[PDB]
């Protein structure tokens, strides 16, 4: 019963990995894929360990595991990509360890993904952050308000709202988010009437 | 082997089995013709199949609508009759398009009622809506919200931006495999 | 072997029998077809059984519901009974909707009435309203009682957070035990 | 090898039917005549079929349209009643006309309702429109609004482009693959 | 060999039909006399042909038109639904003219409606008309719409070139080959 | 009858722990499982000492008795995340225990817990609980008093709020008590009318 | 007939104690199990003596003997946690007793106590008391009114209160009173109207 | 089977290239025509690798990619045109790459498309797309506000609008992205009551 043939008929839908654990990794792109592929360990059959990957799932618990273990570490967003070697950014400005330190981070990292052969830690710029999520929101003609404070900065959108700008607002928001995380910029979008 | 549930028609004996499956319990369900459907369980589940159907106040009961108690088979009707049936039917019109949002599983709205503002002399009252809503999991709610306000705000005649109320979430881990029969 | 209850419907049945063995007494549902069902006890048990028959008043009694008393069926009306049937239905109809929020296992809500304002050549009262709830165990219910209070007070012509009481806690430790038979 | 639901119509059968094969669960659809359809499903899979039957409030309802409560048949007739008919059917006709534009696969339409403006010796009140749009994958919604927006404004005695809403969307990646089998 | 649709009458038969050619799905159109029209398609293809039957809002509605809802059969009448009837007509009339233009394959017509002007003692409102339109692949849409406007302004007591708007385009490739059978 | 094979079909749900004291431990991540697992143990059977363990449970057990033998101890909470090493925050400021003293005090968690090999004690700075507590609630532009007091702080939120902001309160709100718990930062929402 | 299997399925819910007066008493840590095997005895069998055991009947049992044979004796609560040392808080400042009369004490206790083996009396400061109880209570930014006097101390709460505070108010008062019980500090919840 | 007859009779509709990776695509130049291709591929069989290849589907595929490996990389739009070497408009003015480095970059291009044989990255000037944006909207005698901003221009057109201009202003639109893109030039059309 391998795997591959027990998943969907468009096999391209599905990155399937062999992790060192000694479990058989699927990579879903998106969470109807990733139903899908559990639907079919739950109905069909494997003899071995095995386990659904999601891009969105996989950075929540990395950044719960970090988060106790590395407590105020500022970070962006893990880039999955080419499950093999993900990108971790972190931010350039913000953190101060060493280069052995960061090894060892990475080193972490490494534990907490039993497919990853290594982790890609880079660090990126707060600056240039910021830069886009604003530059792309007044490209988009929608009126704001910045919020720099210690840590983050906040972009507060309010009063009554056009269907257009509003459809426009989500649409920029949504491709941040998916960019660069909300972990530094936070977009706030309040209907109100005026 | 023992007797849980009977006379029970199909929507609730579905709905009955889907939480006795999410608590670990195996549950049969029996087809008796006119009779309706039976529910029964392992004896060796029994006692908790029992505890759960009283926690969730089960079978489940005929879902509430205000046209229900207004019926067009009156002989005579009244103002206050007329616009209850309305209103009862606006309700629910609005429920069927707030489910083909996407990403929206299940939803709820409610509208204020005017039962004797004219009655009295006076003018009619704002209009308020809540609602309640039921997302994909992992969907972005803090921003899908908005589509719903806005959405109902121009729904009706008199409403505004703080005479709105939407509450809502997103849907659980879904249960996908069987509890497994008792050890013996 | 003794006789303990007889001619009770399903629920009465079901509910009688989580309370039995809630207090570690066995019980065994008899169904009599069309004379209803019996409930049987253990003569060791018996003694204690009827006590708490009689300590949680047993069998249930049947929900009361405004609407029971101002039935459709009567020749006339009066804006006075239609008002309460509304009314009725309003509150059923909110109850459905809490049971359907995330964590919520059970709920109940009350509306204030107003029997005869315009009677009197008076304006209406404020609305208040009230609600019990009950949720899964472990939820913060510190924080999940401002999205009850949040949808009522939108659910309804002219109330405020001041007339809007929850009173509300968390469910008890599951009975997932039998209770075992007697020592002979 | 089980039962899921009976007795259905045409419509329910095939909407319940899309629903388990996007969720990657076979099933069968019997015809037994008078008595409707049957859905049935492999028991490796039944557990999950239940858990979605209840998650999307499944089998569907029938879609509901105010002039349904309004009925022609009536003896008699109110103004009330009348236009209420009347608006019902101008929704009806709006929907029909918007399904028809270049790229729109459905669409759902709401105008306020005036009950009782002349009724009170009020002037009526403007007219607000909202609507809900799905279109074809790859389409610039962000300009398609606008003429969807301008064939509302100018297909009703008086409204404007503030009490206009419209909220739309596009289709999801189109299931064109079965299922399959369980493993045995 | 799946059935998917039955009791379809010719025109839904024929539409549905359409669609599942368009998406690359062949379709079997079967006779059952005064059963309806039945329709089939082949296994492989059931899956998708399902999720198009979804989409696409299949089997059609009969289309609506103001004048059903207020009949000749009625035993009496009212200048409201005189108005209405008469409204109804015109806008029926007006569809069958611009449909015989040059190069217009389609075309849907509304006009605006005064339900209570007179009623209230007020004068009557200016009149709204809207359209779409279908036009020939390759025509000049952006000049023949002068056309329609210009028509339409003097086909009516009191209009204006503001308050008449014209929403079009131009069919898509036609569907000239067949989808094709399964490979097997 | 291997518990692992009594328990449900996705093993990896569970950590199957073998205590030190005869018990077979099952170590569940969620209150859904923690019933499944309970449901497994009172319907089916096994031969042996077992017992279903709860993070949140677990926390509440321990903090029962270290008030008893240990009243007026200043800490956060425990991270179980590997059953083997929980982790114990303590308030590094506020205490004055010797190395020695927290020698003693690791020994008797580790009494508590019989599954446990080791407790981590580790002291964590109270101003970077604070900080946190509050950075994240501005940064979500929600309005707040905040309340120091000797022992502890307390985030006052009044008036009244709209849909969106109240769904932000308590996201960000409930983070925080998964982190670092309720003992030193208290939140306080309060819905009222203006 | 071994009390260990006449007792409910879930055995790990009962403590079972063999008293040096023949008699095997049943530890519960809940009324619910009190009864639950108050059941077991009187509906089964099991022929030696035996009672059933319940921390807060056995806290009150005790101090009524006590305050017949040590009146004024100025103590809090007892706390069993492990059945065979209870502990015994006694109040540091109001009591002058001297090291020997405490030894006397204790036996006393122990007279009471056919199960424990020995009673740990320990002396409590009863100004610490009083600050947790005030700590806590101003923290979960509820209004009140302290009322010291000789003896003890009373926190009043009165005027209208909002739902939320309510219940706050409530579940700071029970986790008080279960840590060191009613007898110094009393709370006095009064609903009114302004 | 021959996936030329295996796909609709006018064969001249789509193109099949032969990738490296042994992958058999297919090049539908509209979504109608894609999904044909995808329904042929699930409907029928083909024993070898195969996927449908989109213009636009692959322009956002690439820009993802893109985007995490060279953030801040200024471009417009991908010609594929001639599936063989597609055409990429890159920033002229605002990039700054070596030569060298833009050889890198085609290569991680070449990566991505599979049957692509090389990339023709080619510089555009910004002046020129803007310049086009603008000549042809007020040739079509619309109304508009021109907004020029650091990396980008938006052309605002609101007030109410007549059917006719309404029609000739989203044609221009679209035509305009279809060539250039939505990258630099992002066009804003509001229908509003005056």
């Amino acid at each position: 019963a391998e795997l591959d043939s027990l998943l969907g008929q468009e096999k391209e839908r599905f990155q399937v990995l062999p992790g060192r654990d000694k479990m058989l990794y699927v990579a879903a792109q998106n969470e109807r894929d990733t139903l899908w592929a559990r639907q079919v360990l739950a109905r069909g059959d494997y003899d071995k360990n095995a386990r659904v990957i999601n891009e969105n799932e996989e950075n929540k618990r990395i950044s719960i595991w970090l988060d106790t273990y590395y407590p105020q570490l500022a970070y962006y967003r893990i880039h999955f990509d080419e499950p093999r070697k993900p990108v971790f950014w972190l931010s350039r400005q913000r953190n101060t360890m060493s280069k052995k330190e960061l090894e060892v981070l990475s080193q972490k990292l490494r534990a907490l993904m039993p497919y990853a052969d290594s982790v890609n830690i880079t660090l990126m710029d707060d600056v240039t952050a910021a830069g886009q999520a604003e530059a792309g929101l007044k490209q988009q003609a929608l009126p704001y308000s910045r919020r720099n404070h210690k840590g983050g900065v906040t972009f507060v959108i309010q009063g009554a709202l056009d269907d257009v700008e509003i459809l426009r607002a989500r649409q920029f928001v949504d491709s941040y988010y998916r960019t660069w995380g909300g972990r530094y910029v936070q977009f706030a979008i309040e209907l109100k009437d005026d | 082997d023992k007797d849980l549930l009977k006379g029970l028609d199909q929507e609730q004996a579905n709905e009955v089995i889907a939480v006795l499956q999410m608590h670990n319990i195996e549950a049969n369900k029996i087809d008796s013709g006119k009779l309706g459907y039976s529910i029964t369980v392992a004896e060796p589940d029994f006692t908790a199949a029992v505890y759960w159907i009283k926690t969730y106040q089960l079978p489940p009961r005929p879902r509430v609508e205000i046209a229900q108690m207004f019926p067009a088979d009156s002989l005579v009707s009244s103002p206050r009759a007329e616009k209850a049936r309305l209103y009862s039917a606006i309700e629910q019109r609005l429920e069927q398009s707030l489910q083909t949002m996407e990403g929206v599983l299940s939803a709820r709205v409610h509208i204020s009622y005017d039962i004797d503002a004219g009655e009295n002399g006076r003018p009619p009252k704002p209009v308020h809506l809540s609602a309640l809503a039921v997302y994909e999991r992992g969907s972005p709610l803090a921003h899908q919200i908005s589509d719903i306000k806005r959405f109902l705000k121009n729904s009706f005649a008199d409403v505004d931006y703080d005479n709105i109320s939407v509450v809502l979430s997103e849907r659980s881990d879904a249960q996908l495999q069987a509890p497994g029969t008792p050890v013996k």
